[PDB]
This record gives C-alpha cells, structure tokens and sequence, in this order.
C-alpha cells in the first residue's frame, strides 16, 4: 500500500542504466522507510517538532536507566504508514558500540 | 610657536571663549585670547617662557 | 477597547457601531497584519499596523457614518494585554480626531 | 519580535551529508528562487528609488 | 532603634549552590604576567573579581570569561579557578604588602620625620619625606623614589617604585638582577610610613632575585606550595617543543595526578606525536592558524571541572559536547583519519546548509599501551586515589595504633568500605561486562588468586590486604607496611552505535 | 490547477502554513501515485518541505509591499518617499575628540580602547595608543560606548579601565568638541514632519501670513486685508494695484529682526509690499525694515509692515 | 513573571552608580520576596492580618510540638506570586541557634 | 465605640529600623500630610469662630 523512490547506500537517488527513477513497491519500500526513520534524528523535521530519535540527549549523553532511549526508537519505527509492530528489540550495550536489533511486521 | 598650535586654556571662572594662532613671515606670530567673564575683576597679566 | 490575547495569530467578532464586525490578526515577517470585515463583506486585506495611524486608510471605506480602530503603540502580539491596547471610536470622536490629526 | 527564517536550505536533513545528487538539486532551487525573487526586488527597490 | 540581625538572620543566596569539602578538580593556569608574585597562588570565585583584579584588556580576563560560561548536561558549573606565575627571565628583587583598600591619600600630615627603614644586605634607613601635600599617590609614590635614590646603596641607587589602582598594592624594585635579597621592618618612630604602607605589616609578599628557570621545574615549585587542582596549562605564547616534552616528561613522573593539555596546529602534530609516544597524562588539540586562538585547549579542563563526583551516574562522555563560541577546524574524511592517527583532538563539522553540528570528538588521550587512554578513565582514578588516600589518612590520625595482625586488615576494610560503596554508586565502576580469556590470563597472573576474574565479572572489584616488613634508607632501623592491590572494571562511554532491523 | 489567485481587488490573501502544506502534498500525491509516502526522512518528503517553504516564503515578502504609496510604510521606501520633499536619515554619528589631557609617569604607551567617566556616568573609550612624554603631557582621542549625540560635562574625569601609573583623564577647552547626531528622525517623526509640511502648504497667502505673525512672541494682534484694486476696499488703498495691507500690533515687539522674518517666509510671488496713504498706519520706516538675507544660501530682500495708531479712551 | 526593587543586606533601596533604580527580572525577584516574607512576622500587616511568621508564638515563647513553627514557616515561604513548592525543610534547633534551612522551586 | 487610628507611619514594619531611605520617605510624606491636611483645618477652624 505504500511507495518510494530507491536510494543506494548513501542516502541519494539511485538511478539504473536506462536512467529511469524507479518507484519501490511494498515491503522493500517499507525497509527504506524504516532506515530513513531511525536515521533521521529529533529537531530536524521543520513543521513537525517532537519527531525522530533523540539521540544527544538519550543516547550519547550519560543516562540513568536507558529504557527512554528504548521508547524513542520503538516509536520512531512505528509511525511508519505500514509498520504494524514490533517483535524484538535488544539494545545490546556491549563493548564500545551500542548494539541495535529489531525485527519488525508488516500487514503483507 | 615653531608648528602653531594653541595648546592649553584652563578655565577657574567662566572667562575664557577662544584663542586663535595666525601665521606670518619670518618666524614671527601673532597671539590672540577672547575673555568673556561675568565679573569684572581684572587685576594683571602676566608673561613668561615655558 | 477590543479584548485580545497573547497569540500570534486570532480572530474575534463583535457587535459595536450598530453593525457587525470581524478583524483577524496575525504576524507576517516583522510587523504585524490584520483584515478588517463587515456585515460578512469583506473590506480590507493586509493593512500594516503603526500606533496612532488609523488601520482604514482609504477615503470611502472607513465612514459616511461607521467608526474605525487605531492602536496607540507598534503592535506586537506579546505584548497584548499589558500595555498595548486597541480602541474603537464612533463618527463624532474619529472625526474630532482626524481633524486634530493636521 | 520572535525570528523568522524563510530559507529554502531548512528542508535538507543530515541524514544527507554525502549526497552530491538531492543536495545539488535543493541547493540549485535555493540559488533559482535566490536570484528571481529577492534580488529581483532589492533591484526594483533600487530602481524606483528615485 | 536596635537592629534585627541581633535576633534574625537570614543570608538567602541564588540557587544551585552547593557547599563542597574534599579535592577539587579545577584549572591551573601558568601566565608570565607581571602582577602576580613568584610564589603566591590566587582563587578566584567568579569572572568580575578577575575582571577587577586584571582588567578587561588582560588576556587572563578572557580565558576565564571563556572558562567560567559553561553548562554540562546536568546543569553545573566550574565555579573556581586558580592562577600563578612563571618567571620567564631574571627579575630584581621586589616586596608588596597591601590587599585591603588602606589608600584613601591619608598622606596629608605625615611629613616630619619619615623614617621608614628599608632592611638590605647592610642596614638603612630614609630621611624625612614631605607627604603633607598629598596631591596624588603617584607623586609621593615619584617622591619616596627620588628619597630613596637619595641613598648609596647599589641596589637602592635604581630602584624604581609603582601603583596599581584597581588593585591596591605598592611595590618596590632592586636595581641588579637575579641576584639580592630585601627586607623592610617598622620601627619606634609613631609617624612612620611601613606601618601605613602595605608591606613590613602582617601578610606582605617579599620576593628574592633569582635566575631563568625551566617551565618544569616552576610548574613543580606550583605543587609544592599547593596541589589542589587538575588539569594545568600554560597561557601566552605557544612553547616550543623541547619545553613541552620535558613538561610531559614530568607529569608523566606523577602517577595519575593531573593533565597537561597544549595547543598545536595540524602540520606540527608530525613532530610532537614522535616525541610524546607514552607519557600519559597529556592532551593534544588542533588549532586554526587562520582565525583567532578561541582557546580551544580549556576544553577538558572545563569539562573536568564541570564534573560532580558525590552524587550518581557522575561519569560523562568526552565525545559529544558542544562550544557555541569556539571555531571549526577540520571537515574531510581524510584529514580527520590522519589526525585521529596522530591521536589528535579537534572540533569537527558534521555539515553545512542548516544548523551546524560540531563537538569535541576524539576523548583519547596520549599514553603507553598498559596506561589508560580514554580521558573519564584518567578522570576515575584521579578522583579514587584521592579519596583512598584521604581515607588511610583518617584511620592513622583517628585509632590510637593498627596492630600488624588480622585485626588491623580488618580495620582497614572496613574503613575503605565507604570509598568503594560511593565509587560503585558513582559510575567510575561497572558490572556485567565479558572478560577475554587473555584478560582472565592477565588478572591470575597479577594477583596470585584464581577466580578472581568471577568477582571483577559480577561486583566489578577484588581487594586484597596483607602486611610485611622491610628497611627505610633514611634510617637502618625496620618498621611494617601494609600492601594491598586492587582491581576493577573500568568505565566506559558511548562512541559507535550499530544498528540493524529485518522485516521478518 | 491548485494555484489560488491570491491578489484580489480588495487586497492580498495569507493562508495559514497548514494549507500549503496540504495543496502541495495534493499536487505531488496526483503527480506521482497515491500510495506514495510523504515523510520528512524520505526524498519526496524534502522536496514537499522545500517547496512549501519557498512558496510561502515568497508569497509573504510579496504581501509585505502590497501597499507602499501611503505614508504609512516604513524603512528606505517611506525614506525616500519624505526625501521627495525633505528628509534627512542615518544621522549616526558618535562625537570624536581631539586634544585630551594626561599625565602619568615618563615613557609608557596606555593601549588603546581604554575606558573613562564622567560625572553622570557616561562612558568614553579612547582610539589610538600613544607613547608619554617626560614632562606628563600628551593629547589624546576619543569616542563613546552607545552612539548617542551624548553630552559631556566638562569636569575633571574618571578611569575605569586603568593602565599603570596613567591617572588625570583631565579637559582643555582648546579640545575640538562635536556635537554628533544620534539617528534623530527614526520613522514617525518623518510623519509628523510630512504632516507639518501638508499643513503649511495648505494656507493660502492670507491665511499663511496671519497663522505666521501669531506664533511671533509678544505679538497681541494682527489684521491683514488685500485691496485686490485700485480703489477702497476699506481704507484708502489706491497706492498701487495690488499691494500688502498689512498692520500689525506688538507689546514691544522685542524681537524687531523676526517680525520681518517670518513675514519673509509669506509671499505670494507676484505682489509688491509697501503700502501707504499719508494717513494710513505708520510705517516703522521709510524704504525698508531691514530683513535678512536668506538663512539657506541667498541674498538680501525688502519688505514693508506698519503699526496701529495709538489711541486712549 | 515577577519583579521588583533590588535592596542591600539592610531592607534599604539601594542605588547604582548612575543613581537608578534597578527592576529586578525573574529568579533574584524570587529570592529578595522570599527573603523578605520570611522576615516580616505576623500581627503587623494592615488590610492583612494573620499573615507572616509567629514568632512570638511558635518558636520564642516555651512549646511542646515545634510543628506549628514548620508549618507557619511554610505558609509563609508560600503565598510568594512565583513559588510552586518546599523541597526541604531542617530545622535544627542545636545550641542556642534555631537554625532554619529551605530549597524552594520556582516555575522559571 | 471602636477605636480609629488613620496614621501613616502604619506602614513602616520590623525589615525597616536600619533603612534610612525609605523610613526617611514615608515620615516625610507623613508631615507633608500633617502639615497640609489636619492643621490647616485647625487653623481654618480657630479663623472661622467669630
């Protein structure tokens, strides 16, 4: 039921050899939209404030519990016009990276 | 004398207005001072190098 | 006066003069904007705002007989309320004004 | 009293840093609408000004 | 009518004002300016008292109205600040004695009979001096030196004298340099100048010649008078690098007690990198040769001293924070790869077109491989050895002996039970983390112990006591001394996240 | 299609930043599909908040000059507009100094932008550093905080930013002083000067004359007529065609040079002055009352004005 | 949302070097009204009474609870135009001092 | 039967024993009052009586 434009790795159009925008059909539409989601940081989005991952202030900055930062990315995957809900969440926290994984469910 | 700049006025009473430096020929100048006081109490005047 | 309140953009209707009126007001870059309706006609759009000028500027429109609307100080929508103040006069008052104007 | 901004650049987002393609494009529209609407008026303003 | 602070008091006082008693981490900065004295440190309190003692022209005004506006995530402040002075040259000998503000020009009547006596290598004293005109402190100030050059002395045949106004002090000035000593002393004469002047009264900073020294060994002389700091620096201009690698050489000779940051440009970082491989305890930073300084190099400083140790979760990231008034230096993959290399810290851009994003990246410091890197690492055991080492402190002056027997260890656990309970809440230890098998190699062979690993696992600490016996150099004679070792999980903050989602 | 006329004969229209957003998110959704998703993260999603804020960007600074004939408008088109007939704008000038006074001690160089005080607090920075002669005397340069036309005792004043051993910031009134303007006419004075202008070109010659000759002090009353003739009118006025019959009455007229001054400012352009019968009031003088030449620029003129005959009753 | 007239340690109008008075803004306002309200004891405000601390009820005169000199002492921090709410109260009573000691918050 | 008291010093509390400013204001615009309120009609009263 939704749509998109493909981007490669960076976040730009990708166009193919016959140099036509593709128009992405469900599910792979909804992986784009899901990255660009979690990618796409709090205070950014000029007519909507109060939207996106609030990475400075409840991730890099020292936390007490860490279950906020939980809830802003378990939000920030929802909200897309397909996503139904979320099946894991794991935030690992291990070593010196801070470990993400989610697997996530569609209508189709 | 030699550049030609009036250098110091001081004021005690409200006498002083202005003072003024005018060239001429062969090192020689001429010295003009305008007092205004309200008094009128005018006593002497003195002269002398610096 | 005309009750307001400290927000930037508003609309508020009222009955004085023996005639019905409608004056929305709202904050364009700078300074501030407002549009004048009456007896659901419109009148006037996008007239700048200043204190002591009168907001109906063209001869036919502000009265033969109606009223018309000065703010005494530059507008300001944070102000509204404390200080800034917006008053309605009838014919004879406005007129006496405008004379005392020149 | 509170500012405002008006500028086209407010719509490009840091998820696109490396983006020659979407990024040139916004920032041709900016200097499009830079040219044909401001200047343009800063010119009329300049002209008329008598 | 009577007063109500007889019976009411009340002080009042703004907000987030916290009384605090213990170490305090906060900057030292080593100016060559000629105000302070040799060996005199000065606390300030606040950005006006360095403005009315210095003065806004004053390049020290700057620094610490840089220093002082700052606000770490959790709102705090630095809220001190210490200086001293490095003599760069050989000076004369000078004295200086007044603080309070004596100078009201009560010179007038004080004419008859000045017999101020001025203590040198002989003793000497001044005639009358005329101060009932009292026209200006700087013409007595000219006519006390005319009445002092008046004397024979050699020191005393060029001396010079001087009046700050917005500070109060009067000072006195030898005529060789690097070599004498000065002394003043008041006397029975009742209208006698030394007891209204500042100096021979009480507190008075008397100075004696001396020589150039190394910048190491006036940083070492600091300590000596006072340690109550972190994170030194020198101010003025840039040092070149032979002084800076025997600064380095010497903090490194302190275990953990401070940190030494610089100031450099991107093509030195080749030269200083070489020559500072190891020795812990030092900060590099990249500064912009084209714009002004902006004093990048406090930053550190000013995040330690921002940092509240009492209270939980205190252990910050040194990763993402932000300086609104400082400038921008480097903005390519490359460069930012080499420096990193280089083991440099800048302000990089993230972007342009928007609001810019920049901070502080790199929290590494410089060291060798068995030191730690990572600056709230240094942090963390500058604050534990203080507080262990002021915990042993109050057992030895509190119990009347520690007998060298089990229950003496006993005592000592207990009373380092408290340190480690505010450590473990604090966040400078962690739990829960893996240990790699050479990392479970590496703790069995430093405490004889197996199984200690497991203990570091789930608490994040292993203690151990034990006592024994040996001989001092001072003295042939033996005593007992106690050793204990101590191992724990260092702290860590977040710099790399990775992420990964699948649809089904 | 979705374009809405906007400008309208009773003015221009805004619309509120939400009703934008949704015709553009209409003219994207039917120019691409409409399963499309409209988000800030996605391109497209850019490309709307682009076009959005250009267009409403543009649509409001073209509302801002819808009307700017009338003098309401402010800021360079109103300047102009005034300066059409008169007007003066930035008048931003802060009072630099020449000749100030210090004395301190021999060879020493005080910094530049130091700070000094006077009595009622104002603050004055200095401009150029310079080295100090031995006798204590040099001559320095000034200028102030705020850009103010600020008046400045002249008293003996304070330092605030104090090098060393430099005391006595100390007045001569050999010192060149200027009076700076100060940004005098911001915006509505402009106005109330445009509104003064309109009211004295609005008199005619009669009317211009009398309102003039009111505002002289000291002045009681004035009649003023035109003969318009050769014959009477209402005194014998056959002197000329067309002249001035002007009378005037004062309780000293204190200022003699003014009366003439402001009748100067009135004439119509085309009608002579003097006025007499031999029997008429008297004139102050014979040929002329000896006016000014011109304050702006010009030269001299005559004029001719009588006074009542006193009487007692 | 507050304001008024800085005064010295002694409750004087105090003046600046250019000899003006200073209109406080928000937060020192607090401080100087809370200072002053707690110093202004009850039985004296006129159009107002039983407002102000009781002194010479509830803390010099002999008492049995000591309750009722917190609870007067808390009215009156309270009833300031800005003040939400007392974090901490002590009152120590140690020696001969009756030590007091407050952290109030404020909107702002 | 009760008592009136319409004095200004009422306004002047305990914070105020050490203020010379304010103490000094308010009992100045006390004799203003007293000077231009209440003796003025004795006086008026002791002129009036015949």
């Amino acid at each position: 039921s939704t749509s998109t434009i493909r981007t490669g790795t960076n976040n730009d159009i990708l166009l193919d050899d016959n140099g036509n925008m593709v128009i992405l059909r469900d599910v792979e539409a909804c992986a784009q939209d899901v990255r660009a989601a979690m990618l796409m940081r709090t205070g950014e989005n000029i007519f909507d404030v109060n939207s996106g991952v609030g990475y400075f202030e409840y991730i890099f900055s020292p936390q007490k519990s860490y279950d906020d930062a939980r809830k802003s990315i378990a939000d920030a995957i929802l909200s897309s016009p397909d996503v139904t809900g979320i099946e894991q969440l794991d935030i690992d926290i291990t070593g010196e990276v801070f470990g993400v994984d989610a697997k996530v469910i569609t209508i189709h | 004398l030699d550049s030609g700049n009036v250098i110091s006025d001081q004021m005690l009473d409200s006498s002083v207005v202005s003072a003024r430096m005018i060239r001429l020929e062969n090192g020689w100048w001429r010295c003009v001072l305008t007092t205004k006081t309200v008094s009128s109490s005018f006593r002497a005047a003195y002269v002398a190098p610096a | 006066k005309i009750p307001l309140t400290a927000v930037p953009n508003q609309a508020i209707s009222f009955n004085a003069g023996s005639s019905y009126w409608k004056i929305r007001l709202y904050q364009n870059m700078d300074m501030m904007n407002a549009d004048i309706s009456r007896d659901g006609v419109i009148v006037c759009h996008g007239v700048r705002c200043f204190g002591g000028i009168p907001l109906l500027q063209y001869s036919h429109q502000y009265r033969p007989d109606y009223g018309n609307f000065v703010f005494d100080r530059d507008a300001d929508w944070t102000l509204f309320g404390d200080g800034i103040n917006l008053f309605y006069l009838d014919g004879a008052e406005f007129a006496e004004y405008q004379a005392l104007a020149t | 009293l509170p500012a405002y901004n008006s500028d086209i650049q407010q719509a490009l987002k840091w998820l696109h840093n490396q983006a020659p393609g979407i990024t040139g494009l916004i920032q041709r529209k900016a200097q499009w609408y830079d040219r044909f609407s401001r200047q343009f008026w800063a010119n009329w303003e300049r002209d008329v000004f008598h | 009518m009577i007063s109500q602070s007889r019976y009411i008091r009340i002080i009042s006082g703004v907000g987030a004002a916290a009384p605090v008693a213990g170490r305090k981490l906060i900057l030292r900065v080593m100016t060559t300016n000629n105000v302070i004295p040799p060996g005199i440190v000065i606390e300030f309190d606040n950005a006006n008292a360095v403005l009315s003692y210095f003065g806004a022209q004053s390049e020290e005004y700057q620094r610490a109205a840089a220093y002082f506006k700052f606000i770490s995530k959790s709102v705090n402040s630095p809220s001190s600040i210490s200086f001293a002075r490095w003599v760069n040259t050989a000076i004369a000998p000078m004295v200086v004695g007044d603080n309070l503000p004596k100078t009201i020009a009560d010179f007038a009547g004080f004419s008859a009979g000045v017999l101020t006596i001025m203590v040198g290598a002989a003793e000497q004293n001044i005639t009358a001096i005329d101060t009932s005109a009292a026209t200006s402190m700087d013409n007595v100030a000219s006519i006390i030196q005319t009445e002092i050059r008046k004397n024979a002395d050699p020191q005393l045949a060029q001396a010079t004298v001087t009046w700050n106004q917005n500070t109060n002090q009067f000072t006195l000035v030898g005529a060789t340099i690097g070599t004498g000593v000065l002394a003043v002393a008041k006397s029975a004469d009742p209208q006698d100048m030394s007891t209204a002047l500042g100096w021979s009264t009480s507190n008075v900073v008397n100075v004696a010649g001396q020589s150039a020294d190394l910048p190491d060994a006036a940083v070492a002389k600091s300590t000596n008078v006072s340690n109550n700091f972190g994170s030194f620096l020198f101010a003025g201009a840039p040092l070149d690098n032979d002084q800076i690698k025997a600064v380095s050489a010497w903090n490194a000779a302190q275990n953990n007690q401070f940190i030494y940051t610089v100031a450099t440009s991107l093509a030195n970082l080749g030269t200083l990198f070489t020559l500072v491989n190891g020795n812990a305890g030092t900060a590099l930073n990249v500064l912009s040769a084209t714009a002004a300084n902006d004093f990048v190099e406090q930053c550190p400083s000013e995040i330690l001293a921002a940092t509240n140790y009492d209270e939980p979760g205190a252990s910050q990231n040194y990763m993402y924070y932000q300086f609104p008034g400082r400038n921008i230096t480097v903005s390519d993959d490359t460069v930012a790869n080499t420096v990193d290399k280089s083991r440099g810290n800048y302000i990089g851009v993230t972007q342009a077109n928007g609001q810019q994003l920049a901070f502080y990246q790199r929290g590494i410091l410089c060291g060798g491989p068995t030191d730690a890197v990572d600056m709230n690492v240094y942090a963390n055991e500058i604050w534990l050895k203080s507080a262990i080492a002021q915990a042993l402190l109050d057992l030895f002056l509190n119990v009347n002996a520690v007998p060298a027997s089990s229950t003496g260890e006993a005592m000592t656990l207990a009373v380092l039970q408290p340190v480690l309970d505010k450590a473990t809440a604090n966040g400078t230890f962690t739990y829960g983390k893996e240990i790699s098998a050479v990392q479970q190699q590496y703790i069995t062979q430093v405490t004889g112990d197996r199984r200690a690993w497991r203990q570091v696992q789930t608490l994040g600490y292993w203690i151990n006591i034990t006592f024994s016996s040996y001989t001092n150099s001072n003295t042939g004679l033996t005593e007992w001394k106690a050793n204990y070792t101590l191992i724990y999980s260092k702290g860590d903050a977040i710099r790399f996240v990775e992420g990964s989602d699948v649809m089904i | 299609m979705a374009n809405y006329n906007y400008i309208v004969d009773t003015g221009v229209i805004v619309a509120d930043t939400a009703d934008v957003l949704s015709d553009v998110e209409a003219e994207f959704r039917a120019a691409l599909g409409a399963n499309i998703n409209l988000a800030a993260s996605t391109p497209q999603g850019s490309l709307v908040a682009a076009e959005a804020i250009a267009r409403s960007s543009v649509m409001r600074n073209e509302a801002r000059i819808a009307n700017t004939i009338n003098p309401n408008v402010s800021f360079g088109t109103f300047l102009d507009a005034i300066c059409a007939l008169m007007g003066i704008e930035r008048g931003s000038d802060l009072s630099t100094f020449g000749y100030g006074v210090q004395v301190t001690g021999r060879s020493q160089t005080r910094i530049s932008t130091g700070s000094r005080v006077q009595t009622p607090a104002g603050a004055i920075f200095t401009v150029m550093s310079d080295v100090t002669i031995p006798a204590g005397g040099v001559a320095t340069i000034d200028i102030k905080s705020q850009e103010y036309g600020n008046i400045p005792l002249p008293v003996g004043n304070l330092i605030i930013i104090d090098g060393t051993i430099g005391w006595s910031g100390a007045k001569v009134i050999a010192s060149t002083r200027v009076d700076p303007g100060s940004r005098q006419m911001s915006d509505a004075e402009l106005k109330n000067a445009r509104v003064n202008r309109l009211a004295i070109q609005g008199r005619n010659s009669t009317m211009a004359i009398k309102a003039y000759v009111s505002a002289v002090p000291n002045v009681t009353s004035v009649n003023v007529i035109e003969n318009n003739t050769g014959a009477v009118q209402v005194v014998n006025g056959v002197s000329f065609t067309l002249p001035y019959a002007v009378w005037v009455c004062v309780a000293g007229n204190p200022d003699k040079q003014a009366v003439a001054d402001a009748l100067w400012a009135a004439h119509n352009g085309g009608t002579p002055w003097d006025y007499g019968a031999t029997n008429n009031g008297v004139p102050v003088d014979g040929p002329n009352g000896v006016p000014v030449r011109d304050p702006a620029s010009g030269r001299k003129y005559v004029v001719k004005w009588t006074t009542p005959i006193m009487y007692d009753g």
